[PDB]
């Protein structure tokens, strides 16, 4: 499995972006995708998460309404649409993928995969 | 797959098809519940009450910690290998354990590494003085403390400290602590002998905080539309990670799922309705929710799940097998389907699906006002279907309905069908009915045995 | 009808005869519940908490309204006829619905007409400032408004507004709203997917008002001696008629029944007692409550009813059929009655009816002090009856009882009776017992098949 | 006794042996609950609310007293004898009563003698003004009085009497009384038709005192380590001894048991695990808790008891009989044990006992890191046992475990065993399965009847 | 079905009256009877209700203890006994009869019958 | 059945004693034993109780930690060990034995046996 993020860069505050993660291999139709970001001087923080069908999404309350996420199982991609970026939104953004598991609430060693990360920055 | 329009004549009607959806892939967040409140604002009127309280409350935390230490020090990190990284568990010392419980033992060790960061805040944990307070775990990370009764102390006692005497202030405090303990025992008393298990629903853990689980979830900072459904399917759960007898706080790890649909699976609800046979009213006895996966038919114990208007939400897979004699009903051999006699006065006698009525018109005054003529069933017919091709609007009791058109076979009101055997469902009747069968078999068995023996 | 004195020898005793009474002809009264309190007395310390609250509470009322709009706007008043007056329902648009649900749809429309009068008071509803207030619907009619938390705000927060800081006042308010929502979700959360139904018991609806259903009933203004019985039998119920997302109030219509007796019907309770057979103690397995209607015998699922000291109160008819093999027990064929082996140490061994004791004296030291001689049963007798013809006062264990005289056959202690087959009632035993029977049948079936096939 | 290693191959594993312990020899202490609070501190703002309250509360205590007067005045002390001393009961007047109920009648009379001492303190009872107060019954004895709502009045209303208006103070009092009644009815309402019985758990009685049963127990003055266990096992109970409609207080007698172990008795828990047969996964259906007494095997309905980590606590003996066909499973005849087909995706597939794993390796990736070779079972083996003779450490899923050594037969992995008949446990399946068996029997019976009749 | 009220008139305040409603036909043994009154300038308000056997009664709290109701299945009549009438009690009294129904809490178009009404007035 | 207490006497305040009750007959292995004391001018008050196996004990809160009780089924005796006796502890101590019963919470006329009692006193 390999993931690659794309479409970062600089925007003016209040600007918008369409960060796009692309996948590889046929297995893509079963993975819970999501995004984590790392502001300088902070631990990696959660942003958004999306089921296999795209019908269910989960997100940090700090970005409620501000951000929205979608997936395309024909292109094998995940899109994050950002609006009205504040200066605090500057971070490295990482694409995240995780195989679907049910039954037990914990699953030892469940294989995560991470993208390469891409840069987002905001000018006042 | 299943043969609706044959199945319908024995008093069943097609209900709403629902998608089947379940828990998956939970996220984790760690929070501290502090069980003893802070009283330094009015310490001179606490007297001895806090020493008696600690003496009791220690007596119910110590059995929990004792059960948790087992996994917490009979496990190690793996060393001497790089092909795998993980724990190793001392099975010889653990002795007897279930597979789920062993798995939660791994999660506990995996979490314990993070809980030890919170353990450094011990001086600040003791110094909280609001119902919710936010602490810096590091410059990088924050933990929330939820305090048991700090609002009641801050709101009722601290203001009245001058008007009420010191004695009655102490007494009005004692009652509150005792009330809280009277509630807490129903979760953290002897019923919680296996605190390593990771399946305790968060509404139970929240009894350590007056049941205000809404704040205990608001502090997580997650947002989703599913939030009411994940709550009510009991899918959100908290595991006890650590406990400290010197300061009376527990650290719980909260697991927050995201839902998934299951492909090519759906649940078909069936609406029952009574029907005529001979002169008697009958109800066919078949499972009211039929679960189809990849066109396999199987039986769901739906009481474990939430039946929303569009989909069924389950905290885990709850399919169960079906007897092949029963399956033959659903694939259309109506001779198999058991039926119970109707002897109550009120039981449903019509229903609507796709705008077509199915009606037991021997027992309700079916008619249609477009002509004013009655509708009547002869004793050969179990039910009538009514649709706008026979008459556009119809009356039942005094409900007045306007009708669609039926999509299936045109002759439905003229076929009749081979109805199956009678059965009685009461548990005391079953306890009789097995014995009656056994006596009947025994008379038959004695015939064969004698004929084989005496006339060999 | 049923043969008490034969039935008695197998360990059964005649209980108290109870009249059968049920719900009928309910009255209706409409009331408004306002879910968000009024805070204008101390608005400067509310901050943002009221905006977050409305944002969440709106999220749980919108699914209710959406489910209710279906019947509320897909129906019309009938026109073009005078022989009948009523509504007409767009069955084509409703699609799938049960008979009970369709009936509630008519009641909802019938009630919506009156609810629109209350809808004009919208300006006053928003201006309430007490837990209970009375409003003039018109000069001719009045409606009562119940506010969720106005007493707590008026009693604890409004007085202390000067001593507690503004921040802590706001926080002490937040906890109350959050606590209230944490409770409310169990009734109005996803479990309430069919708000059109009119069967929700008023104790549930009252959760929107702190569960103080006593005031919610007192405001109705009805009085009757049955009030405690109607409450506990779950016969009082409330239907949601309207909801308004701009002001967060719901209008509920309360139905108040009046009880009615059913003619020629009664429930006969049977008291079980263990008895001796061989050296083993046994208990006959028969339904503990026998319901007789017009001399027909049927089985009642009494768990749904209130067993008062003189009559049974049910919210609806709960009769169920009985296997004819079991009925034979009650009409005197004791050979049919199954019995379970006693293996516990403590189980009832005597009972009193009409002042005569029935006792399993092989296991209890039956004796009578009028002569000091012990009473003993031989292995041939299942039970002994004791009355003042043998001795006036008797002792069991160390209880001393004075006895009446038996009205039946004089030879009860000497007749004896034909006891039936043994049965085991545990659910796991049944799952084993069915298969064991099937294996036994299969060995028998193969005999017939072979003789018919190979030796035709 | 039971054959663990044969029983193990069908998917069962030896659980923790637990001691069997039950209630015995309870002590007694008497306490008074006063249901109406005292308001003389602020009487000028009570208005009519106290008259309406008394009018309603009297309506729920009068039915209790009426039911209790029966045994309280239809019994007398024995006179005219010295060989025995005790009461005598007017069985003619009592009419119909169960053995347990009659026994409670004696305890009530025995207690009434002491209750009459408390009855002289009537003037002090009415003058209480705290939530808990201690009264001198005599110079030799003391009784404790618990008041329903005195803390709320003393803490919220009495201080704010100057800031809140008199009208709103009265209204804020009314809501509290009404809330309390709304809760009380669930215990003392019509569900309490047999107040003479002595089995009502103290958590229920404590609803008359805000449910703060912790203080109601603290006042007894007893101390023991079993206190948390006696509470949760429902062994502590309180009986209503007296009631007085002129002052609204009830006297309850509290029974406090001491636990006792039962000799030569223990409960063996069995851990189930799925196993392979053909290509299908199966689960054996046997009772999960086996109770052994004096080497007799019987079935316990464990839902009535508390399963602590070391012993089972029951408020009474709960053994039940077992079918001999099932017993044969436990004594080693595996052909008898029924099994149900597995159709859910997640079900337990391994377990640990005495440090040896039992695993259904056809469904889990069993392997050993000591060599890296996988472990595989052929279709002939139901389960595999893993111990340090085959591998010192093993991996399941990704759990890594270190293993002990098996004490039984060395060839466990190569023997195999004769598995039993398939069974289905769903209640609707059973209702179909009984009829299907009956139809099959009937076709067989008609063969015998015809051959005997027509070809005699 | 026909109902007829009788015994109305004028009484001194604090007086008493015995309003009597009479029925017709054999079906009288199963009808829930009751009374409604219409005070001038007010909606018709509920007064009392009685089951078929006369063993169960229900009434407005405003008349608790003041009024009592009874029925006689042999005469086919319903009697309302009023005590200590106050000036506000003046109203037209209507006899009401309603067939017994159970099961559902609502019954569409349940046929209800009303009497002819009679006058009651009180003088101070 | 006969019971006999021994080891009483006088001790200085803060002292200790070992009151010993002895039994007779083979039936001693099933009797719930216990102690009651009668302070002058007070009703007989409960002190401690012990099951047949000695694994379970119960006692008044007023003596918690202060007193401990044990039994020996081979010697057929019950031992009460008292520490730090206060002046109020002076009383006559009675040994008590009661046959084990279960099932019902009350048992009419349950035969109870009492010892002969022994004196205990404390000097300040
Ligand atoms: C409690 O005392 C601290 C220290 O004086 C103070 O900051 C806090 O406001 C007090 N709490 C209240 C409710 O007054
Ligand atoms: C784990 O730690 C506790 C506390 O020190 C101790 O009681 C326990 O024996 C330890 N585990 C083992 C296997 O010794
Ligand atoms: C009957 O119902 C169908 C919908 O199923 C509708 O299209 C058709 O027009 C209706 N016909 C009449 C005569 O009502
Ligand atoms: C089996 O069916 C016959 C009718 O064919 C019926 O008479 C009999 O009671 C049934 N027996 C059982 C045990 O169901
Ligand atoms: C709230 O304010 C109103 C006036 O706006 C006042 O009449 C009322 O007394 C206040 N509430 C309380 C509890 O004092
Ligand atoms: C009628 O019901 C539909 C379905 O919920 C809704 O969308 C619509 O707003 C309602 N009102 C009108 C006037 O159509
Ligand atoms: C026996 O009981 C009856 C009541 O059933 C009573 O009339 C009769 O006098 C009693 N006789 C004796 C001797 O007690
Ligand atoms: C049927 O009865 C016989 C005794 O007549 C008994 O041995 C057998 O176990 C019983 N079988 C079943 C399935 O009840
Ligand atoms: C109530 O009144 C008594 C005097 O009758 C007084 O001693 C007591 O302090 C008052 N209660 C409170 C809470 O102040
Ligand atoms: C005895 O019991 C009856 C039955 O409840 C009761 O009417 C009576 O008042 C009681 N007391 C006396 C002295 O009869
Ligand atoms: C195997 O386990 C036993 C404990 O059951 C232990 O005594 C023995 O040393 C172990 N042997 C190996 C090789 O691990
Ligand atoms: C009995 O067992 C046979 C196989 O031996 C099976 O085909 C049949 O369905 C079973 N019937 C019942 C009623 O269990």
């Amino acid at each position: 499995v390999q993931l690659v993020e794309s479409g970062g860069g600089l925007v003016q505050a209040g600007g918008s972006l369409r960060l796009s993660c692309a996948a590889s291999g046929r297995t893509f139709s079963s993975y819970v995708m999501g995004w984590y970001r790392q502001a300088p001087g902070k631990e990696r923080e959660f942003v958004a998460r999306i089921s296999w069908s795209g019908g269910h999404t989960h997100s940090a309350d700090s970005v409620k309404g501000r951000f929205t996420i979608s997936r395309d199982n024909a292109k094998n991609t995940v899109y994050l649409q950002m609006n009205s970026l504040k200066p605090d939104d500057t971070a490295i953004y990482y694409c995240n993928a995780e195989p679907t598991v049910t039954g037990s609430w914990f699953t030892p060693g469940l294989q995560s995969y991470w993208g390469q990360g891409t840069q987002v920055t905001v000018s006042s | 797959i299943l043969h609706y329009e044959k199945l319908s004549k024995i008093g069943l009607v097609k209900g709403v098809t629902r998608k089947y959806k379940i828990k998956s892939n939970p996220l984790t967040k760690d929070i501290v519940i502090k069980m003893i409140p802070n009283v330094s604002n009015m310490s001179q009127c606490t007297g001895s009450v806090m020493e008696n309280y600690k003496t009791r409350l220690n007596g119910i935390l110590t059995p929990i910690k004792g059960a948790l230490e087992i996994y917490k020090n009979n496990t190690h990190d793996l060393v001497g290998d790089v092909r795998l990284a993980g724990v190793i568990m001392a099975g010889v010392a653990i002795g007897i354990a279930t597979a789920a419980q062993i798995t939660a033992g791994v999660a506990l060790y995996e979490a314990m590494k993070n809980a030890d960061n919170i353990n450094k805040l011990k001086s600040s944990i003791e110094s909280t003085n609001e119902a919710v307070v936010k602490l810096q775990e590091t410059a990088e990370k924050t933990v929330y403390v939820l305090t048991a009764l700090q609002d009641y102390i801050n709101t009722n006692l601290v203001p009245t400290i001058d008007k009420i005497s010191c004695k009655q202030t102490e007494l009005s405090l004692d009652l509150a602590l005792s009330k809280y303990l009277s509630d807490l025992l129903f979760v953290f008393g002897p019923n919680l002998q296996d605190p390593v298990s990771n399946s305790m629903t968060i509404q139970a853990i929240s009894q350590a905080f007056g049941g205000n689980y809404e704040t205990l979830l608001r502090t997580l900072g997650y947002a989703t539309e599913d939030f009411d459904d994940l709550l009510e399917s009991d899918s959100i759960t908290g595991q006890i990670i650590y406990v400290d007898l010197s300061s009376y706080y527990i650290i719980v790890r909260v697991y927050f799922p995201i839902l998934t649909e299951i492909q090519q699976a759906y649940i078909q609800e069936l609406l029952p309705v009574s029907f005529n046979n001979d002169n008697s009213e009958w109800i066919s006895i078949v499972p009211n929710f039929i679960l189809v996966r990849n066109t396999l038919i199987s039986n769901i114990e739906i009481g474990f799940c939430l039946i929303t208007k569009r989909s069924v939400i389950c905290n885990q897979d709850y399919a169960t097998p079906m007897t092949n004699n029963m399956r033959e009903c659903l694939t259309g051999s109506t001779e198999k389907c058991p039926r119970e006699l109707v002897v109550s006065s009120h039981v449903p006698r019509f229903a609507l699906s796709n705008g077509v009525l199915f009606a037991n018109c021997i027992s309700v005054t079916c008619q249609c006002q477009t002509t004013g003529r009655a509708i009547s069933q002869s004793g050969e017919q179990t039910l009538l279907m009514i649709d706008n091709t026979t008459c556009p609007t119809a009356v039942l009791g005094n409900v007045i309905i306007s009708l669609g058109k039926y999509l299936g076979s045109v002759n439905y009101n003229s076929e009749g069908i081979a109805i199956g055997p009678p059965v009685f469902t009461d548990k005391v009747d079953i306890s009789s009915q097995i014995s009656s069968m056994n006596q009947s078999l025994q008379q038959s068995k004695d015939y064969i045995k004698e004929a084989q023996r005496l006339l060999d």
